[PDB]
RNA sequence: AAUGCCGCGGAGCUAUCAUCUGCCGGAUAACGGCUGAACGCCUCUAAGCCAGAAUCCGUGCCAGAAAGCGACGAUUGUAUAAAAAUAGAGGUCUCUCCUGUAUCGUAGAAGAUGGGCGAUGGUUGAUGAAACGGAAGUGUUUUAUUGACUUGUCCAUGAAAUUCCAGAAUCCAUUGCAUACGACUUUA
RNA sequence: GAUUCCCACUGUCCCUAUCUACUAUCUAGCGAAACCACAGCCUGGGGAACGGGCCAGGCAAAAUCAGCGGGGUGGCUUGUGGCAGCCAAGCGCGACGUUGCUGGCUCUUCCUAUCAUACCGAAGCAGAAUUCGGUAAGCGUUGGACCCACUAAUAGGGAGCUGGGUUCCUACUGAUGAAG
RNA sequence: GGAAGUCGGCAAAAU
RNA sequence: CUGCCGAAGGCAGAAACUCAGAUCAGUUUUAUGUGUAAAAUGAGAGUUUCUAGUGGGCCAUUUUUGGUAAGCAGAACUGGCGAUGCGGGAUGAACCGAACGUGAGGUUAAGGUGCCGGAAUGUACGCUCAUCAGACACCAGAAAAGGUGUUAGUUCAUCUAGACAGCAGGACGGUGGCCAUGGAAGUCGGAAUCCGCUAAGGAGUGUGUAACAACUCACCUGCCGAAUGAACUAGCCCUGAAAAUGGAUGGCGCUUAAGCGUACUACCCAUACCUCACCGUCUGGGUUAGAAGCUCAGACGAGUAGGCAGGCGUGGAGGUUUGUGACGAAGCCUUGGGCGUGAGCCUGGGUCGAACAGCCUCUAGU
RNA sequence: GUACGUGAAAUUGCUGAAAGGGAAGCAUUGGAAAUCAGGUCAGCAUCAGUUUUCGGGGGCGGAAAAAGAAUAAGGGAAGGUGGC
């Protein structure tokens, strides 16, 4: 007998199964298509949720209802502090997929990242990478071998990179390393490129700017075990099938937000960055009191749009859009006119203890 | 027609039925067979037939968990695996060790690209199809059912057949300074009376 | 594939059931 | 004062009661055509080709085989490799295929001990250095130095009663980005 | 007392969200019972009764934890009525024709026999709006007392509950987990 | 917003 | 526990005795009309008597009447099932073989020889391409038929007096025949539809035009050089509708088949057939040199109800064994050994502590 | 050793051996390990019974095979050769 009143499934097929990711840090399941046409140019960057605000924008939206007038939108900020660059990874292209053909690594190789490599670094004698250190050292012809190798072989090209947790206010100290895709140029090109850039460190200013639109990924906030009613958003003989909504995990599963837009790429050494052309009003994007469970911001930061998955302080990872999208909400300007900054713990009602302090009287302290 | 260790057949103009019934009667003798070059075998009836019946294959699926559901393989060398151990007792012991007598690839890897590749007459499209019937290739069935390394392979056999020819040209120059010196050698004709 | 709508195979019960009428319908025509 | 009653009430949770985000490559069906026979004309079809639906298959997105795998780090006689077509191929106008019943190899008390004659070769072992091979490089060539054996041919010795087959991680501790408990994310 | 009406009130509802206590969770101690041929995956078949054992397939990797309760009879059929006559391809029939008359509340998935959306062909199709037909099941097919609105449309079917009417195991969902 | 739920103001609020 | 006989929808067996017969036959000839009577082949044939179990039903077969959209219903015979395992049909109560003691070897039946699967990817000749082929199995429901799919045929047609087709042309003039009309000239529309010319130009096959006009065929001439056309039948192929999760010629797969049809070899194996050994039952011959025995030979072997016969084991009683036992009875455990088809029996090792067993009879709370 | 003669089975613990991918049990054949036991196991020749698979020789039959070859008559022609 047929279903008398019909709906829409009440989930969605395609991000099942409602388990638990097996990862904290956000990967990269797709690199944007690479063209030899274009020379060297990365495409990612791994960011820290520190918290989000609203500004206020002039939207220049042809066509629109509210062409030229005063608009107010949420907006992420994501603390981004330069990533040192400290190894490159060959990948050969095979009938089986890409395989991982070789990896070289930097002479100097900082404790943050070497905290990656233990769940205990003080008990540790330290002895990772001393012997690849003392070859580095001895005979750097063997490591010309494997770059030879990867660019004789090897058809996609990516540089290791880790974070430098310690100038974000965290209280982790083990920094989060990833591989970054360098996309463009023939393989010695990019394979000139990494070594150039060992040991040194790429900042967002040279990854994004300001106003393309990029695919920020990451896990989303964890909401424990939950009944059918929150996990899927429910109301002849058989046995049970995949499609009926059960009871299990709601939260923290590997998510891909699309078409985020960049507001305004911040840098952490000048204090104007929290000021617009229509609000001068020294400030930083800090909001009064400071982030609420995070902390100061105090290196480069980028704004987007919208909200991304995942709670404060944690890992987020920026990559390049795959595919061009000439939307006109993507190709458009933005053109900031004022950040709140006010305290986000409780109802704040001033943007700066400066000029909190001429509304408010002499206070006794 | 004698009892080898390692037999490599290079599945080129072959006849996918035919020549994994001869395959499965193999392993079941105690041979090792490596069946190379998997996306050139060839099966009987129209592509746009082959890729309805396949799309049916498809169809198979368990209504609760299809993780658990049927397997489907899209690559040509798992295709014949496929039609292999269709035609073995997979179920018990004899047959699964049967199943890991074989090794059926895509395209010819290097250690089986040095060595020498025999050819199975009974399944031999040439020598089996009547001229004027329409056929397919599994390597482009795979491509349109969801196979997706179909230019890696043919870019990496457009590399061995460069390295093959030069190697055979040496190979055959070498034989043709050796081809010199037989006739050279006189008792080639002296005592030859005996045929050689 | 079996490539059909209908199953080529077919059940005991349907397969005797034709030698079961078949048989009749020469009896009808005689 | 079993949350006595009321107002406000951060944080957290939450609301299409709040905000954000939701993408492109092939193959086709109906159908419209190109060339073109069958059938000396014609013809969208028979061989082929083009355009063509929210369709099918991929890309993208989620999971990651807990018996799929790679890279990195530390480490207390087992003889034989072109390719392609089969209503055609290759070699020097000419020649060959028409299957490996072919080719390489093949003696020795399981491979002994010597003597010549003829050639600078073959088997090559050991090291030592060059090049090449990344699809799973499972190896290939090039040598060099030597130590060997050198059936190439011709001679002499012994065989037998084997006398008819057999440095790390974890617990305790810590964290709250997580959490029924495990697990996880940090510190230690 | 029942019914109706107007006003009034409110989480019955749109549309659920939040807060507290207990239970469930883990732990120390104590500690049962029902039930029990043996058990435990699905598809098609096994004449039936299809079943879990049989046949042919998909498959198949220890040990486990918390949930939720699913599992304890034609190859039928469909779109075209009944009587009489005239032909007559043919073998007394005789086909098509031709002429004579009066049950509703929520739920997973599948099928196309398509209501809407996509693309096409035909029509006095000028345009707009529209009719019929083809491929097409990807995606939708409502809110209220056959009625009246909305809607692009309100298409047809297959495989936990209540009203007026007769006087263990396995599955599904999450969570660990020894091991080359 | 105010029975639009349900066979229906079942149950709470208006006192 | 084993063996033998073995049904029933008045039977099977037991005992008592005839005749070495023309005495009977689920039979066929001969004669007379399925009846009767008097040659073939086979068999030893019989009569009275009493005494267990059953008197059901399913499936198919050939003979008829009543029937209808459509099946269906009621009779008689026949068998199979039932009491029946085995080989094959993928598997199965009714389909094809084959009736069963324990084994060795050989050979087959039915069905098969691409792989699963033991056996020819044998030989020979044809047919078929299916964007939802076939392996199907009187192809019987849809079923009547459709198809510019293919291969064969059957019957009529013209054809080097030039076939069909193709291009070049003619395809006319009385006449715009007559009613019919805004306008109809063959072609909106009403009867034909005549004539001069021919080799032919239809009061006209269609398009078209308000009407015209113009093109086309159906009809002829020029070039062009050989076969061509129409109507039916047969085989395969498509179609001849069917839904609701995944999906089945058994699967994989197969397209000069591994599909369809035929022909010929070779090959595979059942509990079947043949040769041999062995077990048991029955039957027959012989046996005065455990007679309850010995010996030779042949045939035979499913088995429910039922009938008959011979054995194993348990408690107790009489007889016997100069019977066993504290130097270990009975009991119990055991990966030890042996015997018997079997019921069961003996025994080694360990434990154990006081009774126990063989043989012949008797007996039963066996 | 009184929870006391002997002390079985169901069931349980330990040790040793072995097996294990959605059953387990059982049967047939044999290997592997363990264990026990008594002449054991082979090869060939000559035979007997059964049987399978190749080869040779010789008769006898048909139209006393049909064909065919070689060699004499005549006839006919082609899918017509040399010639024309």
């Amino acid at each position: 007998s047929h279903c008398k009143f019909e709906q829409p499934r009440h989930g969605s097929l395609g991000f099942l199964p409602r388990k638990r990711a097996s990862r904290q840090r956000g990967k990269v399941k797709a690199f944007p298509k690479d063209d030899a046409s274009k020379p060297v140019h990365l495409t990612a960057f791994l960011g820290y949720k520190a918290g989000m605000t609203h500004i206020v924008r002039d939207l220049d939206r042809p066509g629109s209802k509210m062409h030229k007038r005063e608009i107010l939108e949420a907006v992420t900020v994501i603390e981004t502090p330069p990533m040192v660059v400290v190894g490159v990874v060959g990948y050969v292209e095979t009938p089986r997929g890409l395989r991982s053909l070789t990896t070289v690594w930097a002479e100097h190789l900082s404790e943050e990242v070497k905290r990656r490599f233990y769940k205990n670094w003080f008990k540790s004698k330290k002895k990772a990478f001393t012997k690849y250190a003392k070859k580095y050292a001895e005979s750097t012809q063997s490591i010309n071998r494997e770059l030879e190798r990867i660019k004789k072989y090897c058809s996609v090209v990516r540089v290791l990179a880790h974070t430098q947790i310690r100038k974000t206010p965290l209280a982790q100290k083990k920094a989060h390393l990833m591989e970054i895709q360098v996309n463009g140029g023939s393989v010695a090109d990019k394979v000139e490129w990494a070594r150039e850039h060992f040991e040194k460190t790429v900042d967002i200013k040279s990854t994004f700017e300001q106003n393309e639109m990029i695919d920020v990924i990451g896990v989303t906030r964890g909401k424990g075990n939950e009944g059918t009613t929150a996990r899927w958003g429910t109301k002849h003989p058989a046995n049970v099938q995949w499609t009926v909504a059960r009871a299990g995990n709601a939260g923290y599963m590997h998510r891909t937000q699309l078409n985020s837009k960049i507001y305004r790429i911040g840098a952490g050494d000048d204090a104007k960055n929290a000021s617009t052309d229509f609000d001068a009003t020294e400030k930083r994007i800090t909001p009064m009191g400071g982030f609420v469970r995070y902390g100061v911001v105090e290196n480069d930061f980028v704004m987007l749009n919208g909200a991304t998955p995942g709670p404060v302080k944690r890992v987020l990872t920026l990559r390049k859009s795959l595919l061009t999208h000439t939307s006109r909400k993507a190709l458009e300007p933005v053109s900031l006119k004022w950040i709140d900054t006010a305290s986000k713990f409780g109802h704040g009602r001033f943007q700066t203890p400066a000029e909190a302090k001429q509304f408010l009287g002499t206070l006794k302290k | 027609s004698e009892f080898q260790k390692v037999v490599v057949i290079d599945a080129k103009g072959h006849l996918l039925g035919r020549l994994a019934s001869v395959v499965a009667k193999q392993l079941l003798g105690g041979q090792k067979v490596v069946v190379v070059r998997c996306e050139e075998l060839n099966i009987s009836g129209h592509f746009f037939r082959n890729k309805l019946k396949y799309l049916a294959y498809l169809r198979k699926a368990c209504r609760y968990n299809p993780s658990r559901g049927a397997f489907h393989f899209r690559a040509p060398s798992r295709i014949f695996q496929k039609a292999v151990r269709g035609m073995l007792p997979h179920k018990t012991a004899r047959g699964q060790a049967a199943l890991e007598h074989l090794q059926a690839v895509e395209g010819i890897p290097p250690p089986f690209d040095k060595q020498k590749r025999v050819v199975v007459p009974a399944a031999l499209r040439v020598l089996r199809l009547k001229p004027g019937r329409k056929y397919c290739t599994v390597g482009r069935l795979s491509s349109e059912v969801g196979w997706k390394y179909n230019d890696i392979v043919a870019k990496l056999e457009e590399r061995r057949k460069v390295k093959s020819a030069a190697f055979y040209q040496a190979k055959l120059a070498k034989q043709k300074k050796i081809a010199s010196a037989k006739e050279a050698s006189p008792v080639n004709q002296k005592l030859s009376q005996f045929g050689y | 594939v079996s490539l059909k709508k209908k199953s080529k195979r077919r059940t005991t019960r349907l397969r005797s059931r034709i030698e079961k009428k078949a048989a009749e319908s020469k009896r009808k025509q005689k």
